[PDB]
């Protein structure tokens, strides 16, 4: 099934997925798209943080809903 | 889903405050304003709940929010006393959907009114082809007592769903204090 | 007065303490508490000056 | 390809923000995002900044859940109207400006999905009144560091005007990132009403002062500007002598009277030509 | 109750902008935002603001709306990200003093209990400070209504801070009137001030258009003041007055008089001082 | 514009600041201190100082890195 | 990758010291976010006082890789 | 060059001393057996 | 849970050390001037969080390595010889083992344990009570097993001194502790200083024989101007013991 990414960007990624598929699974088709590790990552779904020890069915993450991104922030 | 943002006007007029409906007239359209704000968010998530008033102080009670708490602890002893004043109940529900995140959504109201309204009917009329100029769909669901075949609603619903909108409905009051659960079972079968 | 911000962070210049001199154009200078330093001279300074 | 006359054009308004939430918790490196409007491969303007909770240590500082960031956007969108992360900023305390081994870490986070994630860095310490010291950096690729080949490709003359300093030098400039050369973006929307509303006062000198002591005052400069002219009546007495250069290292752990003998003359001018005049008009105004 | 209150130029600034970011509607739209800063010592102090959406509608304009969620969450956000910062109360664009301040005060009391406004100007012409601040005041009291409720302006100026005098003092770069001397207040208030008196006087003409012809309400309390200010006009030009003030320049002058005696000495000091670099150089050098 | 150059040298007077002593000057604008590091230093100084506040035995300020009069 | 990691950073030149004195300090009053900080003064367990072998003295807020329990001044 | 305190078993982990500076953990290189390393006994230590 | 100290100790490696100094005034709001055990003397900023007010001049705070910053107040230090000096005795040994000296263990009580319970007495008279007082005698007689029936009363303002571990080839770390045991006994007000074997520390004077004796005589000068100069040496009792008092400085 396809999902929405929206990152903090202004911009939409596009993925193929399925409603199995782990968070980490997830995150590593963005490293694929984009080249960013998945600890680089954060995912927010309607303001809820995931994980990736669960899949999108137990967050009921279904066909096409809007994610958003956000990386990690660590100066020095 | 389908883009709208339902929003819900209670009536705390003065004329509503009697024992005639079984619990109290507050709590059985509350648990009517309960179950629809269960039917808007389930059929569709992006729907916030809040409540305006139509009262002689057109306040902001509760906050147009996705949350039922403040909702569920405000209508509770929410002192329905107050001169009713629904002249500026147009200005005070239209003029909230404009305050909202998205303009995209059809903006869908519904009215409960249960008291004697002192509207000018030339004056609704007025507001009534301004909302042709807002192009503002409005179901208006009659409950409690009130002038019986309700003088100026019918006039302003006819109005309100003309130049092709076709579409609006009035909803009358029975002059009966029976269960209003049923009362409401034909806004939230259809349209 | 707007050179100096381009000026003063030149670091600071050392003070020693001439013993002697010696052959071929240097010095035996030592410093505060440290070591004996030879050291040559600039142009602009004679040797029997020092 | 990039051509070194990059000209990021900021703003008037986000830089009050910059310095006010890098002072108020200025030895901690605090830091935050950069909300912007991109234009094209040239220039880069950024309008709106925002930070948000951090935590910290010593040498690193961190952020906290992401939670915090997708709301604060969507609120920017519905009040105003939206806007994109142009980039992020950083404050080095009391340092100068680069990019330290942490700093360019969460850079190259950052770099991906926008290439031209501008990195910034503030310092509060710096900056006096004048200079700002501000200098925003972006990173070059250290695969062309291994290459020995010289990036960016100068093609305008406008990149190579201010020179970078020594300290910056020492660290990653220029062997990983460099400079991008700024100005301000400013207008009479803006200009005007910082100017004709910061300074003004209403009644400070339509008032008279303290009108029994400011003759009192005119005594208690005077009383001792008789000994100071009495070193006056004494210092030009000791010349016709010891060659005037050696008047100026010498005179280093004493007052001199010539430089302090005009220095109240200024003062007991203006204390009273203005509060002679400013008398002379009430009589007139009032009846 | 308050003394005075103190505003950044931030926060000054911090309208403006928002002031373009609405101002693509064109019609009409006030901004009208909360207004945060923490009161210590009895100063009001302002530091930090954003703005909430609201609209108008001309017609029956007693309609106004604060979505307070946007209040909640971003005060909750902003008592996260400062929790020194609190809110002090709100503010408006306020060219003229609109009617719904009247009960946007009353409708978010229930955060401060103090909570003031704040009227600032978006297009600055005037002579005076263009940042203007009420308190709330009640009464049950002397002729208009049984509930009664007018404001009153406390007095405003604009503070300074140690981080943001670098920024102004960096962001002006322009025209400016440094090194004050004898000249500085010739400008500030002897040019000028006389000139900021005129719009007072003029101010006062302009409620005096009712002679006969405007509006209905006449006096009743405002004539107290007026009347007292013809009585309370100076004393005339007969007393001494006219000896102490003879008196005085008899005395401020004398100062004037031995310090510009000192000027010409110094600088004929100065004659000799390049009369011995003139004279024994030209034979020395050439 | 002079007096605007005028407090613009002072960002050398940030905050990492040390601590010397005042001990003789060669000429004009050249002085010698002794640091709180024990080693003395032939220092440059800062224009803006009145030197008339100079050696009874003076503590002076000095810059971290390059350790000049400040 | 903790231990790989942790044996990166146990790299042994290790300046040896001795400890002066084992805290017991407090949580501070107030503290804000923004300017938050997890390393100073959110627990009381346990900071110490150290003194090198260069005669230098310093303090840390977390002690590191050995607990709190078996050490003592 | 130093002086060593002690080693200890199991590991290399010899205790070194200099003049006036501190003590350190240290280790051999690849050149010297962990023979001729025994305690009380003066040794070369490179500056880094 | 072998796993989460694994991540605790990734925790850990971020934190850096903080120089130890010393305030000694306040020059403005900001500017401070500080002081390091390393060395220099340093003028140095604050947190703006952290209480600008409270630095009096005289307490120990921490600063930053990189930016030198004053990042935090602390109290004041108690030099682990004294605390392994403080407390470290459980000897339980009681009034009942020691014979056939009870004029003198009345005596001995009378400086130490009357006054420090019922001081309205003295005041109503108008006499201060003593400072201390010595033992001295023959060798075995119970000098130090009478201190040891006081030590098992106390157990933490009582302190202890062999009167040689205070002494080390250093230059002033000989009498930085006897400024810093004193310094403990102000702090922890009902106490009692014992000072076993003075004749190490004590002797009389020289006419400067060697050099060991130069920097000893000021370790005792200082222990004879901290007992009663410009102080009042309140509920500070001290106890002395030695084989002979011949030895002694008559200042003493
Ligand atoms: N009066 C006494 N009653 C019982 N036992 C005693 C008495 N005096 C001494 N002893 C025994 O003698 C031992 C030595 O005691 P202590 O060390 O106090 O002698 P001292 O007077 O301090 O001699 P020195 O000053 O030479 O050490 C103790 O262990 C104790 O058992
Ligand atoms: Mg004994
Ligand atoms: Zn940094």
């Amino acid at each position: 099934m396809q999902i929405f990414v929206k990152t903090l960007t202004g911009k939409t990624i596009t993925l193929e997925v399925e409603p199995s598929d782990t968070i980490e699974n997830v995150k590593a088709k963005i490293q694929d798209k984009e080249g960013i590790p998945p600890d680089q990552q954060r995912l927010i779904f309607a303001g809820k943080q995931l994980e990736d020890g669960r899949t999108l069915s137990d967050y009921n993450i279904q066909r096409e809903s809007t994610l958003h991104l956000v990386l990690r922030l660590r100066g020095g | 889903m389908v883009l709208e943002s339902t929003m819900v006007c209670v009536d705390n007029s003065e004329y509503m405050r009697n024992g005639d409906f079984l619990p109290t007239r507050l709590q059985a359209q509350q648990d009517a304003v309960n179950i629809v704000c269960h039917s808007k968010t389930r059929s569709n998530p992006e729907n916030n709940v809040g409540l305006i008033t139509l009262a002689n102080d057109c306040e902001v009670l509760t906050t147009l929010t996705p949350d039922t708490g403040r909702i569920l602890s405000k209508l509770h002893t929410v002192q329905p006393k107050g001169k009713i004043t629904f002249c500026t109940g147009i200005r005070v529900a239209h003029l909230a959907l404009k305050h909202r995140q998205g303009k995209n959504h059809k903006m869908r109201i519904i009215a409960f009114v249960g008291s004697p309204v002192e509207d000018n009917e030339k004056d609704l009329v007025k507001l009534a082809k301004r909302l042709k100029k807002e192009k503002v769909n409005v179901d208006i669901i009659n409950f409690g007592e009130e002038e019986v075949n309700t003088e100026k609603l019918t006039a302003f619903v006819n109005t309100l769903n003309g130049k092709d909108g076709t579409g609006s409905h009035l909803v009358t009051v029975p002059p009966g204090p029976s269960l209003a659960d049923a009362l409401i079972s034909s806004p939230i079968l259809a349209g | 007065l707007r050179e100096e911000l381009q000026l003063l962070q030149e670091q600071g210049s050392y003070v020693g303490e001439v013993v002697r001199a010696m052959d071929k154009k240097k010095v035996l200078v030592k410093v505060h508490p440290e070591g004996k330093f030879v050291v040559d001279v600039d142009k602009n300074i004679d040797i029997n000056d020092v | 390809a990039v051509d070194t006359a990059e000209q990021v054009y900021i703003s008037s308004l986000a830089l009050l923000k910059m310095l006010k939430h890098g002072r108020a918790g200025v030895p901690m490196e605090v830091m935050g995002l950069m909300l912007g409007e991109f234009v094209d491969d040239y220039t880069v303007r950024v309008i709106d900044v925002f930070a948000m909770p951090q935590s910290g240590t010593g040498v690193s500082v961190e952020a906290v859940d992401p939670v915090f960031q997708a709301k604060m956007l969507d609120m920017l969108k519905q009040t105003g109207r939206p806007e994109m992360v142009v980039g992020w900023y950083h404050s080095h305390p009391g340092f100068g400006c680069w990019l330290s081994g942490v700093d360019i870490n969460t850079q190259q986070s950052f770099e991906a999905l926008s290439e031209r994630a501008v990195a910034v860095v503030v310092d509060p310490i710096q900056s006096v009144k004048g200079k700002v010291v501000i200098d925003a950096f972006r990173l070059i690729n250290a695969n062309m560091m291994v290459l020995g080949h010289e990036p960016r490709q100068t093609t305008s003359n406008l990149g190579h005007l201010n020179k970078p300093s020594i300290q910056a030098l020492i660290h990653g400039l220029n062997r990983h990132y460099y400079s991008i050369t700024i100005n301000y973006r400013k207008n009479e929307l803006e200009q005007k009403m910082l100017l004709n509303l910061h300074k003004k006062s209403w009644m400070e000198g339509l008032t008279l002062q303290d009108y029994s002591e400011h003759c009192k005052h005119n005594e208690s400069v005077v009383k001792e500007m008789l000994e100071l002219a009495k070193n006056y009546n004494k210092a030009v007495e000791e010349e016709d002598k010891m060659t005037p250069e050696q008047l100026a290292i010498k005179n280093v752990g004493k007052q001199d009277p010539k430089r302090h003998l005009e220095e109240h003359v200024d003062v007991l001018m203006t204390s009273n030509i203005v509060q002679c005049l400013a008398a002379m008009l009430d009589t007139v105004v009032f009846k | 109750a308050v003394q005075k209150v103190v505003v950044h130029p931030l926060v000054l600034l911090s309208v403006v902008d928002h002031f373009n970011r609405i101002g693509k509607v064109g019609n009409q739209k006030r901004v009208v935002g909360v207004l945060l800063g923490s009161w210590q010592k009895k100063v009001l102090d302002v530091s930090n603001s954003f703005a909430v959406p609201f609209d108008e509608d001309d017609k029956d304009d007693s309609v106004w709306f604060l979505d307070h969620d946007y209040l909640e969450n971003m005060y909750g956000m902003f008592k996260k990200v400062n929790a020194r910062e609190r809110i002090v109360g709100w503010y408006h664009t306020g060219p003229k003093l609109h009617k719904n301040d009247i009960a946007i005060n009353e409708l978010m009391k229930r955060y401060c209990p103090n909570s003031v406004l704040v009227i600032i100007d978006v297009k600055p012409k005037d002579l005076g400070l263009p940042t203007e601040a009420y308190i709330s005041v009640e009464e049950v009291h002397d002729d208009g209504t049984p509930t009664s409720k007018t404001f009153e302006h406390v007095t405003s100026e604009i503070g300074a801070e140690e981080a943001e005098e670098v920024g102004v003092e960096h962001l002006l770069r322009d025209i400016k009137d440094t090194t004050v001397g004898t000249l500085s207040q010739r400008i500030t208030n002897q040019v000028h001030g006389l000139k900021g008196l005129n719009s007072k006087l003029l101010d006062i003409r302009s409620y005096l258009e009712k002679v006969a012809t405007g509006k209905l309400p006449i006096n009743h309390q405002i004539i107290y003041q007026l009347q007292d200010v013809f009585n309370l006009l100076p004393d005339v030009s007969l007393q001494e007055f006219v000896k102490a003030f003879y008196l005085k320049t008899n005395d401020q002058m004398v100062v004037v008089y031995l310090a510009s005696l000192i000027r010409s000495v110094v600088a004929l000091h100065n004659l000799i001082n390049n009369k011995i670099a003139n004279r024994d150089a030209e034979k020395k050098e050439g | 514009e002079f007096l605007h150059a005028q407090e613009e040298v002072k960002r050398i007077q940030s905050i990492p600041l040390v601590i010397g002593q005042f001990l003789e000057a060669v000429d004009q604008n050249t002085a010698i201190v002794g640091s709180t590091t024990g080693s003395n230093y032939y220092v440059r100084i800062l224009s803006t100082i009145d030197r008339e506040l100079l050696k009874p035995n003076a503590s002076v300020a000095l810059h971290k890195h390059s350790n000049a009069l400040v | 990758e903790n231990s790989e990691k942790i044996k990166v950073n146990k790299t042994l030149p290790y300046l040896v010291s001795n400890v002066i004195e084992l805290l017991d300090v407090d949580p501070n009053d107030q503290e804000e976010d923004g300017a938050n900080i997890d390393l100073d003064s959110q627990r009381k367990g346990k900071c110490a006082v150290i003194k090198t072998s260069t005669r230098q003295t310093y303090f840390l807020p977390v002690i590191g890789l050995v607990d709190a329990e078996k050490l003592k001044p | 060059c130093t002086k060593i305190i002690n080693a200890d078993s199991e590991d290399p982990k010899y205790i070194i001393n200099v003049k006036q500076f501190a003590k350190f953990v240290v280790d051999l290189s690849d050149q010297v057996a962990p023979t001729d390393i025994e305690e009380g006994m003066r040794v070369g230590v490179d500056r880094n | 849970k072998q796993y989460e100290k694994s991540e605790n100790d990734l925790k850990a490696l971020q934190s850096v050390g903080q120089i130890v100094g010393e305030v000694l005034k306040q020059l403005t709001e900001e500017k401070f001037i500080v002081k390091a055990t390393n060395g220099p003397r340093y003028v140095v900023g604050c947190r703006r969080q952290l209480d600008k007010s409270k630095l009096k001049p005289g307490t120990r705070v921490a600063l930053d390595m990189t930016t030198l910053t004053i990042m935090r107040y602390l109290p004041r230090e108690v030099d682990p010889l004294v605390y392994n000096m403080s407390h470290e005795d459980p000897g339980n040994v009681s009034y009942s083992e020691i014979g056939g000296l009870s004029e003198q263990i009345r005596e001995l009580r009378e400086v130490i344990e009357l006054p420090l319970t019922n001081p309205e007495l003295f005041q109503r008279v108008g006499i201060i009570p003593p400072k201390g007082c010595l033992l001295y005698g023959p060798p075995g007689t119970g000098k130090t097993l009478l201190a040891r029936a006081v030590a098992s009363q106390l157990d933490c303002n009582f302190l202890k001194v062999v009167s040689s571990s205070i002494v080390d080839k250093y230059i002033g770390e000989s009498a930085r502790l006897i400024r810093e045991m004193f310094n403990y006994a102000r702090d922890h007000q009902p106490c009692i200083i014992f000072m076993d074997e003075i004749d190490a520390i004590g002797g009389r004077r020289f006419s400067e024989g060697t050099s060991a004796d130069r920097e000893i005589q000021r370790t005792l000068m200082e222990l004879l101007n901290q007992m009663d100069g410009f102080d009042t040496l309140h509920r500070v009792k001290m106890i002395m013991a030695t084989n002979r008092p011949d030895t002694l400085d008559p200042a003493l």
